[PDB]
C-alpha cells in the first residue's frame, strides 16, 4: 500500500528471520 | 455491509490478507522442518493457539510477537 504496511511487514519479516535464524544456529551448535 | 472483510476492517486488504497466509505458511513449513508429526493438524494448531491466549514449539513462539503485533493493528 504505502510506507506504513512496508515498514511493519518489513520489521515483522526480519524479526521472524531473526528468530528463525537463532534457533537454527543454537540447533546445529 | 460484508462481515470480516474490508468493509468491516482493513480498509486496505490488499496486502495483510496474502501476509498472514505466508507467514502462516512459513511458520507451518518451519515447525516441521524444525521438528529435531502432523504439519497441518500440529503447526495450524499451535498457531491458532497461540495467537490467543521440543525446540519447534520455541521456535515457533517467535511467531506470537507477530501475531500481537497484528492484533494491535
Amino acid at each position: 500500500t504505502f510506507e506504513n504496511m512496508a515498514g511493519v511487514f518489513m520489521l515483522v519479516a526480519g524479526g521472524i528471520v531473526a528468530g528463525i535464524f537463532l534457533i537454527f544456529i543454537e540447533i546445529a551448535y | 455491509p460484508s462481515a470480516f472483510l474490508e468493509p468491516f476492517s482493513a480498509s486496505v486488504w490488499v496486502m495483510m490478507f496474502v501476509m498472514l497466509l505466508i507467514v502462516s505458511a512459513i511458520a507451518v513449513f518451519v515447525f516441521e522442518y524444525f521438528s529435531p508429526s502432523f504439519t497441518i493438524g500440529k503447526a495450524i494448531w499451535l498457531l491458532w493457539g497461540l495467537v490467543f491466549n521440543t525446540t519447534s514449539k520455541i521456535m515457533v513462539s517467535v511467531w506470537a510477537f507477530f501475531a500481537v503485533i497484528f492484533l494491535a493493528s
